[PDB]
């Protein structure tokens, strides 16, 4: 979609705030909005590419001045009201009973083993999203290509600053869930992936920087070729 | 920014709090959270898995060419010879600073970052200011917000993560430290060195 | 410059906000923050191109939600304080004392004829931005011209959906002021001016109305040809 | 829509009503702005200065087809004919809604509109969410927000006022109308109808 979570060559929006450090939690509800991602995936709330959707349907101004992990608890009640999983009145009188009495218990429950075996096995084995296609790569490095100026409004990983732009392939990876399908609810539909290399004046016109160049993963129904 | 709609930081923690253990009761008792889930995974990044893994991998291509050229040719198979690896960092490329190049990563579209090398990313990696400005004007930007003046002869390169291949660099080594151990070289590494905001430490 | 304020084809920004019947003015305030507008330009605070600019340097956040006048005060302050025509300090002590006593009364002050005289004059007569200008018209009615793709830091009139853009050239108005260098204080420079249409599917792609065109107004230095 | 981080609409009201004081008094002070001058443009703009203007035109274009051409040749000198004319409408240009075209009309950069024909816009039309989506999906937009369903093979020309040129649409005339008066004619034309996100009144 065109969200303004694109922002990629957006201007105005500020200087850099960096403390010179940094919990990696700063509150103990980051912590909790962090362990909710694999929890919530092996529930089947969603996927990682509806994952970033239901971040990128946020409301923008929200989405631009909220705590990052804030992000995260939006897309899991995004995907709790679309399955079902998540009664939004029932989660409204919930935060209010926990807004008069912040320090309530949370309700009583077993431990389950078998959530533990899943974070370290996700955490130290990785849940890859390399597949393996049967067609043969499209494209090839030093091929010239043009990126589509398609704009759908589902969720997809175009980056407006580099829609219709001419690019050289720089290396192909292999093939990859395709996000323009997962993250749509269409299924892995795996794509080859590739690196492209764009000129910043390329990007920019003559505003972008004379010597410096754009790296871009692009999958193959991105882009069509210019010249071999 | 100065937004006069924005409630104080403090009323916005308090709501955000109560939002989430809101969340956080709904699905312990869907069983679906746990309370032991939650510390683990905390415990993992908060004392794990961190910068200090991607540092080694770091040293030993600064002293042992055959791992760099192998770091280079598929940064997941060479990190596994040291046992680093995993979530977010399944597909892993390394970029090598040079005299000619540098180098510098990005997620405009959301927070990516290579977590088994360097953890989980500080803010302002993931927030709107870096990953607007840092694809238009990366050399103002090191040089206003990091202190880093690149010469404008020299490339700069920005490598945004529009896909799950997650991007590292590998910094120069710093003059004044031939012969130095790995563990003296590895107090050179920064996270910052890694993402290409700051040159490897001087000296 | 790439605002955020440049919404044209931004998805996700929500459905429209439309009571059956409103006041032309909410509140005082608003009527205050409307009359400021022929004040300031008379004082010289800015022009009309950097009134716009100054609303488009804004907090987006604060751009997306606050109240449209709103904006009008943000320019105010802004091209105030550039100008030093505005102590930004006074101003907040000024707020401050307001917020505690908003009943308290404005600083006493003669009327100005003159200023009503303009008020008059500006309304009725117009303030036009046509101008004459000693080159002739490069594009007339026919021609094919492609948008530009240049990313001007500053001020311009290009909005990001019609960047690299082909359309067909439906009027010529005559010259006017240019914005480019209007609204960053380089003067009137005034340029040629043409409406250009723009089929919907080349600006969104196969996702585009297949029946829709948008006709959108370019400064002669924005196009170049492509076909007579 | 919803933002946690967002203060009420009160809060936000008596923070914004003091800060207008504040830059208010600065400037009459600096004598540069007075009340009369608020209160002159406020009336000029709340009963002088509306849509019932553009109506006039409308009704002219309807009932004598020499004005519609010189309407549609140059907008601005055929409203000065019924001394139609002034601050934001120095340049207009009118289009004609026939039984294949249908006319609406946007600033996607800001808020732009013909105000010697329309008065001041309605905030709907300032704000982010029509001028977002009209460029983009103006049929369905037509028909969710306006129960004005323009048939597919209908095609709809959207036009975005990126200059000074402002553009308004001459609705077509409804049937069952044929020898009405001018004032009876003029009951029919809204401001909503010069807009194009609706037609002329039925009946
Ligand atoms: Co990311
Ligand atoms: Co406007």
């Amino acid at each position: 979609m065109n969200g303004v979570y694109d922002v990629g060559g957006t201007d105005g929006l500020g200087p850099i705030n960096r403390p010179a450090d940094e919990p990696v939690f700063r509150a103990e509800w980051e912590k909790v909005a962090f362990a909710m991602f694999p929890a919530t995936f092996r529930a089947g709330f969603m996927g990682l590419d509806e994952f970033r959707f239901g971040i990128e349907q946020m409301n923008p101004a929200e989405y631009l001045e909220s705590p990052y992990y804030w992000h995260w608890i939006r897309t899991y009640i995004h995907h709790g009201v679309r399955t079902g999983k998540i009664d939004l009145e029932e989660l409204e009188r919930r935060t209010q009973y926990y807004r008069e009495n912040p320090d309530a218990p949370l309700p009583e429950h077993e431990q389950k083993p078998e959530l533990i075996e899943f974070v370290n096995q996700a955490v130290y084995g990785g849940l890859p999203r390399s597949r393996e296609v049967d067609r043969p790569p499209k494209f090839k490095e030093g091929d010239v290509v043009r990126f589509s100026t398609a704009s759908p409004k589902g969720h997809a990983r175009r980056a407006r600053y580099v829609r219709g732009k001419t690019g050289t392939v720089v290396k192909h990876h292999g093939a990859y869930i395709y996000p323009d399908t997962a993250g749509n609810g269409l299924g892995e539909c795996p794509e080859h992936l590739y690196t492209v290399r764009f000129t910043a004046q390329e990007l920019w016109g003559p505003e972008g920087d004379p010597n410096s160049s754009v790296y871009y993963d692009c999958w193959e129904p991105y882009i069509e070729l210019v010249d071999t | 920014t100065e937004n006069i709609l924005r409630k104080s930081d403090e009323e916005i923690q308090k709501e955000i709090t109560a939002r989430v253990k809101a969340l956080e009761s709904m699905l312990i008792e869907q069983g679906i959270l746990t309370t032991s889930m939650i510390d683990r995974m905390a415990e993992i990044y908060e004392n794990e898995v961190g910068p200090h893994l991607g540092a080694k991998v770091v040293v030993k291509a600064w002293t042992d060419p055959e791992f760099k050229k192998r770091l280079l040719a598929d940064g997941t198979e060479a990190c596994k010879e040291l046992g680093i690896g995993g979530l977010q960092g399944e597909d892993m490329m390394w970029v090598e600073n040079t005299d000619e190049v540098h180098h510098v990563v990005v997620c405009t579209l959301c927070s990516c970052y290579p977590w088994p090398v360097l953890g989980l990313p500080p803010n302002w990696f993931k927030e709107p200011q870096y990953r607007s400005r840092v694809v238009r004007e990366p050399r103002q930007l090191l040089k206003e917000e990091f202190g880093f003046e690149v010469p404008p002869s020299k490339e700069i390169k920005v490598w945004d993560s529009s896909s799950e291949m997650r991007f590292v660099v590998l910094p120069q080594r710093p003059a004044g430290t031939d012969g130095w151990s790995e563990e003296e070289l590895a107090t050179l590494v920064t996270r910052e060195s890694m993402i290409g905001v700051e040159p490897a430490k001087a000296v």
